[PDB]
DNA sequence: ACACCCTTTCATTATTAT
């Protein structure tokens, strides 16, 4: 059906580190549903890759979703998120003098350890999110209108998709590959921005003992 | 899962700001060099997209807490009223890893990677209060989404959407409070003053001795130790106004929900973002949308009686050895 | 030059320290390499203390590290590469920052690894990929991956000597932060608003927050020209034996 | 412990805000340029989410005392009342450092970020007065919470929720308040006023021609400071009803009889500013103890087993806790 | 005897906008 699908968000998003694939979505999306069909009890990776979604054979295997990672028109100047873990030091004394913390160390440690405040700055983005895909669209949109987050840190609240629309395109006109190609694709495929890199092509794209020698853009 | 929750802040709020803002005697933020500025430490914002008066959107600045902040205190109260209570009640303790695990999701536990069945992620993510966070060594994905505490103020419309358009704020959120550490030897006004000193005189005086030193050794510098003499600035929000604050259960159990209801209910004592010795962050809860059904009473809360059921089989059921075997093993 | 971990034994020569269990079974990645452990593989059980914070950036929950890992997570190996480049040949420093203008514009054409702190020593070089193509760079910087382009840092170079031709003073376009922490980390400047073009400024949003990050140690007033990092593998093969 | 005081000023309150604001003869608020200004120090001043109209929330202006000022006076009530007289009549006595620490937080600027022990922490915060207020160099969390003294006001009608619709303020609730600052020399009159100055009527009459030296050089610069300063101050009216609401969170029983003690012992205090215009001059009318009514105009008379358990708490204060708090771990 | 805990210990730059 060759179509493109862009995402609006009420909240900012996490700006991603590396490429925010609409198959990896779309994937989460659907290990959701089977989560709540088929209870939590669920291999994640049976179902991660039943997407209305076709697929692209590289010529040695290699096979990878016909999606794209999520490219981002800028509504907003690019900021950042602070953000901090620290366990609470006055609290676990409390806890370890009334013995329901079993902790025989008498000093924290904000360096490191348990104790361990840290901080952390990540980026943030409020966008619109752009993706070009092959699939389904009835199937598409079933999926994401089950969406109600979009990006990381979905825990915190980040990237509340306010609301999406899923239209056809010209078979031209989008470009899918904009996306984490195998390193043997097709150089019709191949664009100046696709570069060799160690990453993912498909599934799970934090999964580092997954990554391939890769032909991937850059977000 | 949609839990909203519509506080109004009694006190300020204040959650602090990284970077170096300074700020003159009067209120400029951030005056060119060359001037008098002081430190300033401003509240927690974010630039927003909003339309209010055109079409189009544009970067507002929008003062919130942020969803860390209020996950985290979601957590805390409910550890504090009604998990550490329970457990003390069964007699059963923590140990670093569980207690690392459950008050601040972290993985010191086990720092190496902890491998968990399906089986065991779908028992744990069931649990009431394990399956909220997750965390640990496991890493597991929560229940819960907390958001960002939003003030019902026209530059959160979009992240407000419709049915706010009533009580919302305009304007300026933020004030500059400024404070002041004084020196207190410099108040030292009588012997009666001075004597639970010990020295009395002579260790005033070589205190007053000391501050004038340090005060020509600092106006010759500017031609490293810090005395007591501060005063600083730091940006609240407003007391009195009002705030929307999502929390979106993930597929939950009833007994999730019960305990995120027994979080609202007992919530009362406690602060949002701190500013702790200044009383900042505190707050009443005016409503509680249950799924858009509006549930909060005056008194804790009314209704959603399965819930509440639940989560009373659960902490009735709950003993540390869920915690222990979620952290470690 | 596959993982990470080949930094110990292709560059930063060493051997497994002879302790370690050897691999039995199905073959299971290592925690911190990425990297397979296959039978006949020297492996140590996961014997981190609990200050190990990286759990986060861990590869894999098969409690097994291997023994190029186990090399990787030396403190010599961990403080020897708060700034660092590990190219084929040896490993190099990026401290200075003519030697990240070296790093970011012209790169070395080896597949190197780029490994960066934001702190005093963090478990930094296992967790992150190697740079096969010279084009995208895979930085680590503390506790976040990034991704650099040279070509796109270099236009941006352009676009800022180009701004202030003619100006007795430097004055930067859209302030970055060196630490990546401050909330103006991307937000452009007042000078750069009233003087770049919108395309431009679109430009600038456009690139990768590591591109900010390391646009932050090469737009600063004193331009560095891009000068190699001496050369530190003697230096950390010493530290390390 | 949720403590809700209610106060009423019997004297202005003057909490000064820092600022560089000016007022023209008529009683205009920071006039335009060009017209003659003088100084004025606003009082302190709030900006506050209030409903004016209906549901039409804005944020105006309410003047208060900020919550830091009425900190360290309730600390300085309970250290001047409780603390230090038990600490004089026994044997006890503190360092500089630590009287420094016991007043205004911390012994010195320059924290150590070496954290303190669980064990230190968890006695410190047992500890009647440390509990409350923890500075130390090792920064200790202090159980005290202690709001701003708002006055009882419609513009604070969201903060103070229910029962305080009677005895509420509206309109206008401050007023400028001026001062001359005369030259002394000028009510000289007679040989017999000159005679304490040395020299009598000699340096007073130099004093003259400098004075007319200083107003031609002024006259100059319009087109070295003299003792005439005429200038205004912004106060808040007296007779207003305050409410100030302590918080302790699970505290220890000794630390709210504490904060009972000072509460009691708030009689000729001032509450900011002010000192010589005895400005700040107060008297608690309420004192509510998780909503119970326990202030009669004698005393306290409730509560009762929080004063016991200060005073013998009180009766086992000592020095060592607080030598041990200011100590440095880095120093 | 091994997990838990308390101290050293070592790495290198560098300017700053709003
Ligand atoms: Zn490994």
């Amino acid at each position: 059906v060759n179509l493109k699908v862009t995402i609006d968000l009420s909240n900012p998003m996490m700006e991603p580190g590396d490429l925010l694939h609409l198959d990896a979505l779309l994937g989460a999306l659907r290990v959701s549903r089977a989560r709540a069909e088929h209870g939590d009890a669920i291999n994640p990776r049976d179902y991660h890759y039943d997407l209305p979604l076709e697929r692209y054979q590289a010529p040695s295997g290699d096979w990878v979703f016909k999606a794209s990672a999520f490219k981002l028109k800028r509504q907003l100047p690019n900021q950042m998120w602070m953000q901090t873990g620290r366990l609470s030091i006055v609290e676990a004394a409390r806890h370890r003098q009334s013995g329901y913390l079993q902790l025989r160390a008498g000093k924290p440690n904000p360096a490191g350890g348990p104790f361990k405040t840290s901080i952390y700055h990540r980026p943030i983005v409020q966008a619109e999110l752009t993706a070009f895909c092959v699939g389904d669209q009835q199937g598409i949109e079933a999926l994401l209108s089950e969406c109600r987050q979009i990006g990381g840190k979905r825990g915190v609240g980040f990237g509340q998709v306010a609301g999406f629309k899923v239209e056809p395109v010209a078979e031209t006109d989008c470009p899918w590959s904009w996306r984490a190609l195998p390193a043997d694709a097709d150089p019709r495929l191949v664009t100046s921005e696709h570069a060799r890199c160690i990453a993912a092509i498909r599934g799970p794209y934090w999964d580092r003992t997954l990554h391939v020698e890769a032909l991937a853009p850059t977000p | 899962m949609q839990i909203e929750v519509t506080v109004r802040n009694i006190t300020p709020i204040f959650s602090a700001a990284p970077g170096s803002n300074y700020i003159t005697i009067d209120g400029t933020i951030n005056p060119p060099p060359g001037v008098s500025r002081f430190p300033l430490v401003r509240t927690r914002m974010m630039y927003v997209a909003a339309d209010v008066g055109d079409g189009v959107i544009k970067s507002v600045p929008l003062q919130i807490v942020p969803g860390n902040t209020m996950r985290s205190l979601l957590r805390r109260t409910m550890l504090k009223h009604v998990i550490e209570p329970a457990l003390v009640e069964k007699g059963n303790k923590l140990s670093i890893g569980a207690y690392a695990t459950a008050y601040s999701g972290n993985a010191t536990g086990n720092p190496d990677g902890v491998p968990s069945s399906f089986d065991e992620i779908a028992t744990m993510r069931a649990h009431p209060f394990i399956g909220l966070f997750g965390g640990g060594p496991r890493m597991l994905e929560g229940r819960l989404m907390v958001d960002s505490l939003y003030p019902i103020h026209t530059n959160a419309e979009r992240i407000l959407g419709a049915g706010y358009e009533n009580e919302m704020m305009s304007g300026p959120i933020t004030q500059v409070v400024w404070a002041r550490r004084m020196d207190p030897i410099l108040n030292l006004g009588s012997s009666e003053d001075v004597e639970v000193i010990n020295g009395g005189a002579v260790a005033a005086n070589g205190w007053i001795q000391d501050l004038l030193a340090n005060s020509k050794a600092a106006a010759s510098k500017k031609k490293n130790g810090r005395g007591l003499k501060a005063f600083n600035a730091h940006e609240v929000v407003i007391p009195g106004l009002k705030w929307v604050w999502r929390i979106s259960l993930d597929r939950p159990t009833d007994a999730q929900v019960g305990l995120v209801l027994l979080a609202l209910n007992k919530m009362t004592n406690e602060r949002i973002a701190g500013g702790h010795s200044k009383d900042y962050g505190r707050f009443v809860i005016d409503g509680v949308s249950l799924n858009g059904e509006q549930v909060w009473s005056q008194s804790g809360i009314t209704g959603g009686e399965q819930y509440f059921d639940a989560v009373a089989e659960a902490i009735d059921g709950l003993s540390s050895k869920e915690f222990e075997q979620f952290a470690q093993s | 030059m596959r993982y990470p971990s080949d930094i110990v034994d292709q560059v930063l020569k060493a051997g497994p320290d002879k302790g370690l269990l050897t691999w039995e079974g199905v073959d299971a990645a290592c925690s911190h390499c990425s990297r397979p452990i296959q039978n006949g593989d020297l492996y140590s059980p996961s014997s981190v203390g609990a200050f190990f914070s990286d759990t986060r950036d861990l590869a894999s929950t098969s409690r097994s590290i291997c023994w190029r890992c186990v090399v990787l997570r030396k403190k010599p190996m961990l403080y020897g590469l708060s700034a660092a480049v590990v190219t084929q040949d040896g490993i190099y420093s990026i401290s200075k920052d003519v030697n990240k203008a070296w790093l970011f514009t012209t790169p070395p054409p080896a597949p190197f690894l780029v490994v960066h702190s934001s702190s005093t020593m963090q478990h930094l070089s296992w967790r992150t990929p190697v740079t096969l193509d010279n084009r995208r760079i895979h930085v680590r910087y503390g506790p976040n991956l990034f991704i650099v382009r040279p070509e796109v840092v270099r236009k941006a170079l352009s676009i800022a000597d180009r701004v202030n031709e003619g100006q007795k003073k430097w004055v930067t376009p859209v302030y970055f932060d060196r630490k990546a922490a401050a909330m103006g980390h991307g937000l452009i400047t007042r000078a750069g608003a009233e003087m770049l073009t919108q395309e431009e400024q679109e430009f600038f949003q456009s690139v990768t927050p590591g591109e900010r990050w390391a646009l932050s140690y090469l737009m600063h007033s004193k331009r560095p020209e891009p000068e190699v990092g001496e050369c530190i593998t003697e230096k950390v093969m010493t530290s390390l034996n």
